[PDB]
């Protein structure tokens, strides 16, 4: 068959901390036409080409997508070491990587645009006994403890979000914080692609 | 932002210890809340008593 | 012209994870003389026997040298499966090879002992994106992964060493831990010899 | 012991860069110690690891 791009461009794109995924196995790619309708802004890869990308044929391929403004560029790096890379969104380094940053065009008109960005700013959990702040640091290929209270998008930025943890769950309480960027005149989106080398995703013809 | 969410512990503390351990947390809550972001700390004084 | 072992007698041996090695083609050589400069305390060849090895024509000769105490002569073999062969030094399985355990005598003024024997007792390698160790062995003609950060000689019997890895290399860290013996009187050597089959290295007669 | 003199250079590294505002490498910096602590059969620099986390 063919690996289906279709949900990329339909619907409103979730927010960094809310990634969408789509995985891949046993079809044929071409990466390059996925990329034809978008303008890319940044495209940096990790233990693999940015022209080797889209050549090679993968046992498995990983597409998260998201909402993510061109200002926080600095923040979304193997590299980096801001909030983005601690409570939001994490790659793994074990397997080649790629980011891409990338502007929807007017033409494309089924890519609706949210309200605003946002991210995750800090996710804490305060235990009880010990009185003591632990971060939840977000691990590769798994989505940050502080979603469930954190909404969609965050109404203020500064936002302060708690949740009552039960004793069962440790007691104590589970904290957040959002954060929130101003719009921009044309959708900013981001994405990560992570390749796993039987390889049967390939490219077409 | 910060300051109502304080603000909105400490209203729901005084209904509890009033109504001890859940007001302990809360306030504890609370103090962690204001540190983390002047006032907020005056208010929690003010409010300890 | 005569095969020259000149470097093995002009400075001090080196360590087994940092053994010296010289290659020599299209020459004759007398190895009978070389291990008359010396007190042979163990001579084992495999795939070929003691008396052959100094009598046949070869392709190619390899002789790796390095400073290696008598105490741990069982580590040192083929067949063993210690920290020497699997962190430190491994030989070819393919070509004939022989090991030789010698003591330097006392006329040989001009070698000149180490402080110490030394040797790599771990090399392993801590992945974070699951927190795992891998032991990092030592392939055939070639150094440990691990010699980049011992030192030349190990300070104290147990010491620990560490090297953080790069997004791109994987993450992560690099730790290898040292062993030490104490010097005896008399400086005791090991050399390993790997012999390849136009065979123009032929013994002088 | 050769190990201790490891496990303090890397708690105060990790010291450090919690002091620089670096979640992840403390958190990296402290799986090391840990590890090392183990490897080498040491449960009282096990529990000296424990108290200097929950002294930071
Ligand atoms: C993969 O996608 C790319 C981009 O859409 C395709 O490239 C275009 O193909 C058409 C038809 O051959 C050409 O007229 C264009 O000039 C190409 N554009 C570029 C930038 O090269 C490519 O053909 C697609 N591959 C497959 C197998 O369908
Ligand atoms: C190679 O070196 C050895 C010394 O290690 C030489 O051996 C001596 O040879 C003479 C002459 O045959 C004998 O009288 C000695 O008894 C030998 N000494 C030993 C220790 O065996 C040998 O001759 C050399 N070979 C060549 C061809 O030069
Ligand atoms: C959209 O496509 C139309 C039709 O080709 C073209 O005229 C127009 O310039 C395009 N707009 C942009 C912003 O590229
Ligand atoms: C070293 O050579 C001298 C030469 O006079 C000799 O007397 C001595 O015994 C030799 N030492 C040995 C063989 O250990």
């Amino acid at each position: 068959v063919e690996c289906d791009f279709s949900p990329l461009l339909s619907g409103t794109p979730p927010q960094v901390y809310n990634f969408k995924r789509l995985v891949f196995t046993n079809c044929n790619y071409n990466l390059t036409k996925l990329l034809s309708l978008f303008s890319v802004n940044d495209f940096t890869c990790s233990q693999i080409s940015p022209a080797a990308i889209a050549s090679n044929c993968y046992s498995s391929l990983i597409l998260d997508y998201f909402s993510y403004p061109l200002s926080m560029k600095s923040d979304l790096s193997v590299s980096s070491a801001g909030p983005i890379s601690q409570f939001n969104y994490k790659q793994s380094f074990s397997n080649p990587t790629c980011l891409i940053l990338a502007t929807v065009p007017h033409n494309l008109t089924t890519i609706t645009k949210p309200l605003k960005y946002s991210y995750i700013n800090k996710c804490s959990r305060l235990l009880s006994d010990d009185r003591t702040e632990v971060p939840q640091l977000v691990n590769a290929n798994q989505y940050s403890p502080c979603v469930s209270i954190v909404p969609s998008t965050v109404w203020e930025d500064g936002d302060y979000y708690r949740k009552q943890l039960s004793p069962l769950e440790g007691g104590g309480w589970l904290v957040a914080s959002g954060s929130t960027v101003a719009m921009t005149e044309q959708l900013q989106m981001g994405f990560g692609i992570t390749v796993q080398y039987t390889n049967s995703v390939c490219p077409k013809l | 932002p910060v300051k109502r969410f304080v603000r909105e512990v400490l209203e729901e503390a005084e209904e509890a210890y009033e109504k001890r351990r859940q007001f302990e947390e809360l306030l504890w809550l609370a103090e962690w809340a204001a540190r983390d972001a002047e006032e907020l700390e005056e208010e929690i004084r003010e409010f300890e008593k």
